[PDB]
RNA sequence: GUAAUCGCA
DNA sequence: ACAACTGCGATTAC
DNA sequence: TTGT
C-alpha cells in the first residue's frame, strides 16, 4: 500500500522539503513530455 | 604454473607472501628461541617447535568489522617445564598468543580496520666495486660489500696499491693486518690471490659478517668463488678476492657496479615484515617468561607452563605494527579500483629506505632495469616524486627476492616455446626484441631486422639472433595506466595525471559500463573484491536483496549481500542481483554487482554528449558547460556516507549519562531524539542539531552536534559495548547520515585521457547545442588543450563512441593496435563510424570532408556555426573533490589555547593562513592598515577582538590597536624563561622621555 | 579499406555478463582460511579441543 | 525549437508516501527492490 | 575437497576406464567427449560440457578422453575430428549417439533427454 | 593538541 | 654545527 | 643525500 500525490507544473522541480511530515518523501519530476525537436529548412527553387 | 598463459591475479603477490609466511618463517623463527635457563638449578623451559599448529579464528570478519576487533590466529605449541625438584618435565600446550590472518584480497582486520602492507625496495648485500675521480691525479676506485644488517666493509685503492680499508674513521686501515687476523699466514694469501707481486709490492665484527642467502649468492656471482650457498658468512677468502679484483680495477681489467639496477636491489613482502614483527614478539616473550620465573622462584612455587607465558606479547607487537609502522596503511576504498592498485605499490621510502631529502635524482629516474618490471608512469607526485611506484601487471617476486617478468623464447627447441619469469639481471644478456614479423623483402624471413634490447642499451638485428620475445600487451604498464584507451595517442606525462584522477572516482547512484575500453575492467572488477563470486556450483533456489541462497550436491550456501555501506572514504557501497531464480552458475562466475560495476566490467562513470568547441568563455581556462539533463536525470548523483561518534568515557569522579531531557536547548532541536538520548533511524537532519544528547556528569551538555554541510538522513545507529581491554570500557554511539550529492556548479569531472574540468554553467537543453540530430550536446569542452596538453586519444574515443552508441556496440581495445598497421586506430575509428551512418542513415555521423567533424546549430539564436566541431561520446567521471566539501567561511568562532590565533581546518571552523609570501605582496602594494588589522585584531589582539564585535554592532570606528599583540607577548615570556630580555622602549619626540610598553 | 585486424575481436555485447571461467582469466581465487586449513596449515576448533581434552585426560 | 523543449507543461508523481518504512534507504522483506528504486521506477510514471 | 571445492567436474578416464562403464550396468545417461589440448574448438566444447555437467549433478554421467593418450582407442570408436561427443544410453539395448563438431548446448539437452 | 600517511593545486 | 616551497584538506594513532 |  503506497500513496501518491499528482502534480501539473513546467520544467523541473527540485525536491526543496526533504524535511517535512513524516512518511512520505518527495521524488524531484521533470514535466518535459516533448523528447527531442528537430527542423530543417530546404530550398523550393523559385528563381528570384 | 600460473600467470604464464594468462594475466596474473592482481592481488596474487600478498596471496603468496602470507603464505610463504606461515608456511616456513613461524617455524624458522620459533626454531630459534632460546632455552630459558636463569637459575642455579638451572629449571628449563622448552617449547617443542615440531608441534607448531595455528588454530582457525573464533569470530568471523564481518563480527570483526563491527565489533571493531581484530581478525587473527590462534597458536598453540606444546611446551615443557623441567623443575628442578620434581626432576621431570611436564608437558601441556600453551596460548603464546594471536597472529592476523590476511584476506583473499589481501588486507588484514586489526581493531575493526583494513590495512595493507606496501612493499619496500631495499638494496640487496654484496660487493659493489663503485668508483670516483679525485680531483688531481687518478680516478680512486672503492669496494663496498653490504651486510643484511647494514655493515659497511669498504675497501679504497690509491694512487699506489694502497689497499686500504675505510671501516675505521682514521685515514686508513692495513688490508694484510686484516687478513693476517683473519687466519692467513701471509703465505697462502699471497700464493691465492691473484697478481702477488702488487700485494707483496706494498709494505660489530659479528653483524658485518651477516651476510644473508642473497648475500652470499651475490658475492659469489660477482666475485667468481665456490663457496657453497649455506655458509652464509663472510669468509676471508672473499675478502681476498675482492681485493683482488679491486687491484684488478687500476689496471682495466673490471666493470663498476651500478646500483640503481633491479638485479642489485630486494624486495621485501608482508611475509618479510611479520617474520621480523614475529621474531621481536617472540624475544619479548623469552623475557617474560624470564621474568615470570625470577618471580615464582621469590615465591616459591613452581608453576605450570601455562603461567609463564601471557598472550600479551604477540597481541601488543602485531597491534602495534599494524598502527604505527611506515608500511602498514589504511586500505583506500573510494572506488573499487583503489583497493586493487593500494597493494601493487612498491616504496623506496621506508625504515631502512632512503628518505625523501636523502634519495639523489638517480634513484627517481627510470633504469632501463625496471621494463617490464615496475610501471613507468606511475609515481607519487609531490616531494616523493620518483619513489613511489607501482608493480607491472605480470610481475612476479622471486626466490631470491628479485621481481621477475614473463619473456617468451622464440629459440628453436624441443618444445619450441617457453615462457620464463627471467630475472632482472638474466634478461640484460639477451637479445629481447618488442617488434612483430610481418616483413618480407624478397629474403628469408630471418634475415629481416628488427629494434631489440641488449646490454641496457637499443640496437637494430636480425631475426636470427634475437632470443627472446615480449609478446604480452599489458607487461610494461600497470592497473591504472592500462585502463587509458588509446595510450599511444597521448603524451607521457598527462598518463601520470589520468591514472591519478581515474582514483578519485565516485561510485554512482547507477553504474553503466564503458562503450571504449580497454579490457582490463574485467579482471579489475574480478579482483577488486567488491563482487559477488560463488565458491561452489549449484543452482540459485532463492534470491532475496539481503542473502541469496545457492544449493548445490545437496548442500545450501548462503551469500550475504551489502546494502548501502560506508567506505573509509565516505562513499557508498552497495550490491544488486545479476543472476536470476533457476540458472546455474559455476565455481567463479559472478552472482551480484557491486558498486561502481555493472555486468562484471569497473564501471566508474558515464558516457555522455559531448562537443569541442568554445562557449561564450564558460570553457575558459578549463571548464565545462554543462546541460540540465545531467540533473534532473540523475546522471552524476552519488551517495556519501559519514560517521559521528562520541564515546561515553567514565571518568573517575562521575560516569556520563545519555538523557534525552537536557535543559538549556531550544524546543526546535531534540525533536529527533528517542527516549534514549541518540537520534531516531530515518530522521532527517541538518546543521547544529543533536544527534546524542548527553548530561555528562563529573551537570554540562557533551552531545553530538551537525557540522556545517551536514544534511542527510539517519541511516543507522550502533550501540557498541566495548569489551576485552581488561576493564570495563566507555559504550560507542555511531551515527550515519546519507547525502544525495547531485552535480553543481564546482564539481570536478575528468575524462580517462588525462582531461580534468570544473563545471561552470548549468544551462538550459533548449540553450545547448543541438546536432543535425536535433539532440542537446551533454557537456561542451574546450578544443584549445588539445595542442597544450597533447591527447589525441580522447578524439579517437569520442568518435569510437559515438560510433557504437548508434549500432549498439561496446569496443574493447588493447593498445598499441598500430603493431599490426600505421594508423590503425583512425581505420578504426573511421570505419565503425561509416558503418553507423550507413546503417542508421545519419549522413552527419561521417562526413567525407571532414571525417569525425560534424556542424552543429546554436540553441540560443537558431544558426549554424561556422567551422565543424567534434562530436562525440567520452566516459567522463566525477571526482571525489566536491564542491561541498570545499566550501568554509568563518567570522569570529574559537581560538587556540596558547596561541591565541583562529584554529585550524574546516572541520573545526578556522579561518585562512595569511602567510610570509602574501604579508610581502601586502607591503609591496602599500597596504598598510590591513596588515596590521590581520596582524593584530583579526588573528591576536584579544581586547581588539573583542572591542571589534562591540563596534561593528553599534556602528562606531575601529580604533588603531596600540598594544603588542598575544604572540609578541609569548616571545617575551618565553625568551625570558631563556633569560633574555624584550622591551619595546619607545621615545617621545616631543620631551625625550622613554616609555616601557608591557 | 578495411582494416587488417578484424573489428569483431574488440567488438563486444553492451548487455553482457562477463563470465570468468573463459579462456582469459585465471584460476577463482581460492579463500583463504579455507586454502589453509585444506592443506594442514591451520587446524579447527575441534581439533584443538580434542588435543586439549586429551592432554588434560592423560594429566 | 524553443517552445517544444521549455513551454509544454506535463503532469508527474511528486510525493510518495511509504507505511511502515524506516527511511528511504533501506529495503522492505517481500520486495526485490528497495525504497529507492520504487522512488525511481515512479519517479518514470508518465500521465496525462 | 572439503574446505574448498573442486573448480572442474569433468574427469578424465583411460580407455580401460570407458571399457569398463560399457560392460558395466549405468542407471544414468554417459557422454564421452574425445578432446586434446591442442584443438583449439575444444575449448568451447569443454566449457559447454562444464555447464551441462553443472546443470545436472547427479543425473548423468559426464567423462572426457585424451586422444593424446588413448590414440588407438579413438580410431577403434570411429572418431574423425576432435570435437566428437558420444552419447551413451543407459539401457543397453538403444544404439548410441555420435555427434560430431561444435553444437548448441541445447542440443545436447534435447539428446540427453529425448534419444538416451 | 601533536605525530604518521596520502591527496590537492 | 647549519639549511634545503608554499599552503590546504582527509584519515588513524597517541 | 648535498653542500655549507
Ligand atoms: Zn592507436
Amino acid at each position: 500500500c503506497i500513496g501518491l500525490q499528482i502534480e501539473r507544473n513546467r520544467g523541473y522541480l527540485i525536491k526543496t522539503p526533504h524535511n517535512f511530515q513524516d512518511g512520505s518523501y518527495p521524488i524531484d519530476a521533470v514535466f518535459m513530455p516533448v523528447r527531442n525537436a528537430n527542423h530543417s529548412i530546404h530550398s523550393y527553387g523559385n528563381g528570384n | 604454473n600460473e600467470g604464464i598463459s594468462t594475466i596474473p591475479g592482481f592481488n596474487q603477490i600478498q596471496f603468496e607472501g602470507f603464505c610463504r609466511f606461515i608456511d616456513q618463517g613461524l617455524t624458522e623463527e620459533l626454531y630459534k628461541f632460546p632455552k630459558i635457563e636463569d637459575t642455579d638449578q638451572e629449571i628449563e623451559f622448552q617449547l617443542f617447535v615440531e608441534t607448531y599448529q595455528l588454530v582457525e579464528p573464533l569470530i568471523k570478519e564481518r563480527d570483526a568489522v563491527y565489533e571493531s576487533l581484530t581478525y587473527s590466529s590462534e597458536l598453540y605449541v606444546s611446551a615443557g617445564l623441567i623443575w628442578k625438584n620434581s626432576r621431570d618435565m611436564q608437558e601441556q600446550t600453551i596460548f603464546i598468543g594471536n597472529i592476523p590472518l590476511m584476506n583473499s584480497l589481501g588486507t588484514s582486520i586489526v581493531n575493526g580496520i583494513y590495512r595493507i602492507v606496501i612493499n619496500q625496495i631495499l638494496q640487496s648485500p654484496g660487493i659493489y666495486y663503485r668508483s670516483e675521480l679525485d680531483h688531481n691525479g687518478i680516478s680512486v676506485y672503492t669496494g663496498t660489500i653490504i651486510s643484511d644488517w647494514g655493515g659497511r666493509s669498504e675497501l679504497e685503492i690509491d694512487r699506489k696499491a694502497r689497499i686500504w680499508a675505510r671501516v675505521s674513521r682514521k685515514q686508513k686501515i692495513s688490508i694484510l693486518v686484516l687478513s693476517s687476523a683473519m687466519g692467513l699466514n701471509l703465505r697462502e694469501i699471497l700464493e691465492n690471490v691473484c697478481y702477488p707481486e702488487i700485494f707483496l709490492s706494498f709494505l660489530f665484527f659479528q653483524q658485518r659478517c651477516e651476510l644473508g642467502r642473497i648475500g652470499r649468492r651475490n658475492m659469489n656471482r660477482r666475485l667468481n668463488l665456490d663457496i657453497p650457498q649455506n655458509n652464509t658468512f663472510l669468509l676471508p677468502r672473499d675478502i681476498l678476492a675482492a681485493a683482488d679484483h679491486l687491484i684488478g680495477l687500476k689496471f682495466g681489467m673490471g666493470a663498476l657496479d651500478d646500483m640503481n639496477h633491479l638485479k642489485n636491489k630486494r624486495i621485501r613482502s608482508v611475509a618479510d615484515l611479520l617474520q621480523d614483527q614475529f621474531g621481536l614478539a617472540l624475544v619479548r616473550l623469552e623475557n617474560v617468561v624470564r621474568g615470570t620465573i625470577c618471580g615464582a622462584i621469590r615465591h616459591k612455587l613452581i608453576p605450570t607452563p601455562q603461567n609463564l607465558v601471557t598472550s600479551t606479547p604477540l597481541t601488543t607487537t602485531y597491534e602495534s605494527f599494524f598502527g604505527l609502522h611506515p608500511l602498514s596503511q589504511v586500505l583506500d576504498r573510494t572506488n573499487p579500483l583503489t583497493q586493487i592498485v593500494h597493494g601493487r605499490k612498491l616504496s623506496y621510502l621506508g625504515p631502512g629506505g632512503l628518505t625523501g631529502r636523502t634519495a639523489s635524482f638517480r634513484i627517481r629516474d627510470i633504469h632501463p632495469s625496471h621494463y617490464g618490471r615496475i610501471c613507468p608512469i606511475d609515481t607519487s607526485e609531490g616531494i616523493n616524486v620518483g619513489l613511489i611506484g607501482s608493480l607491472a601487471i605480470h610481475a612476479r617476486i622471486g626466490h631470491w627476492g628479485s621481481l621477475e617478468s614473463p619473456f617468451y623464447e622464440i629459440s628453436e627447441r624441443s618444445t619450441g616455446v617457453r615462457m620464463l619469469y627471467l630475472s632482472p639481471g638474466r634478461d640484460e644478456y639477451y637479445m629481447v626484441a618488442a617488434g612483430n614479423s610481418l616483413a618480407l623483402n624478397q629474403d628469408i624471413q630471418e634475415e629481416q631486422v628488427v629494434p631489440a634490447r641488449y646490454r641496457q642499451e637499443f640496437l637494430t638485428i636480425a631475426w636470427e639472433q634475437v632470443h627472446l620475445r615480449s609478446i604480452f600487451p599489458f607487461q610494461y604498464f600497470s592497473i591504472g595506466a592500462s585502463l587509458i584507451p588509446f595510450i599511444e595517442h597521448n603524451d607521457a606525462n598527462r598518463a601520470l595525471m589520468s591514472s591519478n584522477m581515474q582514483r578519485q572516482a565516485v561510485p554512482l547512484s547507477r553504474s553503466e559500463k564503458c562503450i571504449v575500453g580497454t579490457g582490463l575492467e574485467r579482471q579489475a572488477a574480478l579482483d577488486s573484491g567488491a563482487l559477488a563470486i560463488a565458491e561452489r556450483e549449484g543452482r540459485v533456489v532463492y534470491t532475496n536483496t539481503d542473502k541469496i541462497l545457492l544449493a548445490g550436491n545437496g548442500d545450501i550456501l548462503s551469500i550475504p549481500l551489502v546494502i548501502y555501506q560506508r567506505s573509509n572514504k565516505n562513499t557508498c557501497m552497495h550490491q544488486k542481483l545479476q543472476v536470476p531464480r533457476g540458472k546455474c552458475i559455476k565455481k567463479g562466475q559472478i552472482l551480484a554487482d557491486g558498486a561502481a560495476t555493472v555486468g562484471g566490467e569497473l564501471a566508474l562513470g558515464k558516457n555522455v554528449l559531448v562537443a569541442y568547441m568554445p562557449w561564450e568563455g564558460y570553457n575558459s581556462e578549463d571548464a565545462v558547460l554543462i546541460s540540465e539533463r545531467l540533473v534532473y536525470e540523475d546522471i552524476y548523483t552519488s551517495f556519501h556516507i559519514r560517521k559521528y561518534e562520541i564515546q561515553t568515557h567514565v571518568t573517575s569522579q562521575g560516569p556520563e549519562k545519555v538523557t534525552n531531557e537536557i535543559p538549556h536547548l531550544e524546543a526546535h532541536l531534540l525533536r529527533n531524539l528517542d527516549k534514549n538520548g541518540i537520534v531516531m533511524l530515518g530522521s532527517w537532519v541538518e546543521t547544529g542539531d543533536i544527534l546524542v544528547g548527553k548530561l555528562t556528569p563529573q551537570s554540562k551538555e557533551t552531545c553530538l552536534k551537525l557540522p556545517i554541510g551536514g544534511r542527510g538522513r539517519v541511516i543507522d545507529v550502533r550501540w557498541i559495548q566495548k569489551r576485552g581491554g581488561s576493564s570495563y570500557n566507555p559504550e560507542t554511539i555511531r551515527v550515519y547520515i546519507l547525502q544525495k550529492r547531485e552535480i553543481k556548479v564546482g564539481d570536478k569531472v575528468a575524462g580517462r585521457h588525462g582531461n580534468k574540468g570544473i563545471i561552470s554553467k548549468i544551462l538550459p537543453r533548449q540553450d545547448m547545442p543541438y546536432l543535425q540530430d536535433g539532440r542537446s550536446v551533454d557537456m561542451v569542452f574546450n578544443p584549445l588543450g588539445v595542442p597544450s596538453r597533447m591527447n589525441v586519444g580522447q578524439i579517437f574515443e569520442c568518435s569510437l563512441g559515438l560510433a557504437g552508441s548508434l549500432l549498439d556496440r561496446h569496443y574493447r581495445i588493447a593498445p598499441f593496435d598500430e603493431r599490426y598497421e600505421q594508423e590503425a586506430s583512425r581505420k578504426l575509428v573511421f570505419s565503425e563510424l561509416y558503418e553507423a551512418s550507413k546503417q542508421t542513415a545519419n549522413p552527419w555521423v561521417f562526413e567525407p570532408e571532414y571525417p569525425g567533424k560534424s556542424r552543429i546549430f546554436d540553441g540560443r539564436t537558431g544558426n549554424p556555426f561556422e567551422q565543424p566541431v567534434i562530436i562525440g561520446k567520452p566516459y567522463i567521471l566525477k571526482l571525489i573533490h566536491q564542491v561541498d566539501d570545499k566550501i568554509h567561511g568563518r567570522s569570529s568562532g574559537h581560538y587556540a589555547l596558547v596561541t591565541q590565533q583562529p584554529l585550524r581546518g574546516r572541520a573545526k571552523q578556522g579561518g585562512q593562513r595569511v602567510g610570509e609570501m602574501e604579508v610581502w605582496a601586502l607591503e609591496g602594494f602599500g597596504v598598510a592598515h590591513i596588515l596590521q588589522e590581520m596582524l593584530t585584531y583579526k588573528s591576536d589582539h584579544i581586547r581588539a577582538r573583542q572591542e571589534v564585535l562591540g563596534t561593528t554592532i553599534i556602528g562606531g570606528t575601529i580604533p588603531n590597536p596600540e598594544d603588542a599583540p598575544e604572540s609578541f607577548r609569548l616571545l617575551v615570556r618565553e625568551l625570558r624563561s631563556l633569560a633574555l630580555e624584550l622591551n619595546h622602549f619607545l621615545v617621545s619626540e616631543k620631551n625625550f622621555q622613554i616609555n616601557r610598553k608591557e | 579499406g578495411d582494416p587488417v585486424y578484424p573489428t569483431i575481436n574488440y567488438i563486444q555485447d553492451p548487455d553482457e555478463v562477463i563470465d570468468y571461467r573463459g579462456p582469459d582469466f585465471h584460476e577463482p581465487t581460492p579463500n583463504m582460511l579455507a586454502y589453509l586449513k585444506e592443506h594442514g596449515k591451520i587446524i579447527s576448533r575441534e581439533e584443538l579441543e580434542k588435543i586439549l581434552a586429551k592432554e588434560k585426560t592423560e594429566e | 525549437r524553443r517552445a517544444l523543449l521549455g513551454e509544454i507543461e506535463g503532469t508527474c508523481i511528486t510525493r510518495v508516501k511509504s507505511e511502515k518504512v524506516p527511511h528511504e534507504y533501506s529495503t522492505i522483506t517481500g520486495i526485490q527492490e528497495s525504497v529507492h528504486e520504487i522512488l525511481m521506477n515512479l519517479k518514470e510514471i508518465i500521465l496525462r | 575437497g572439503k574446505y574448498v571445492r573442486e573448480d572442474y567436474l569433468v574427469k578424465k578416464v583411460s580407455a580401460k576406464d570407458i571399457q569398463e562403464l560399457i560392460k558395466g550396468e549405468r542407471n544414468v545417461p554417459l557422454i564421452i567427449d574425445f578432446y586434446a589440448t591442442w584443438c583449439g574448438p575444444c575449448i568451447l566444447m569443454a566449457q559447454e560440457l562444464e555447464m551441462l555437467a553443472v546443470e545436472y549433478e547427479s543425473n548423468a554421467l559426464i567423462v572426457k578422453v585424451d586422444t593424446d593418450d588413448e590414440y588407438e582407442f579413438a580410431r577403434d570408436m570411429q572418431v574423425r575430428g576432435l570435437p566428437t561427443l558420444y552419447f551413451i544410453s543407459p539401457d543397453p539395448n538403444k544404439d548410441a549417439i555420435r555427434t560430431e563438431g561444435l553444437i548448441p548446448i541445447q542440443m545436447m539437452r534435447d539428446i540427453i533427454n529425448n534419444d538416451l
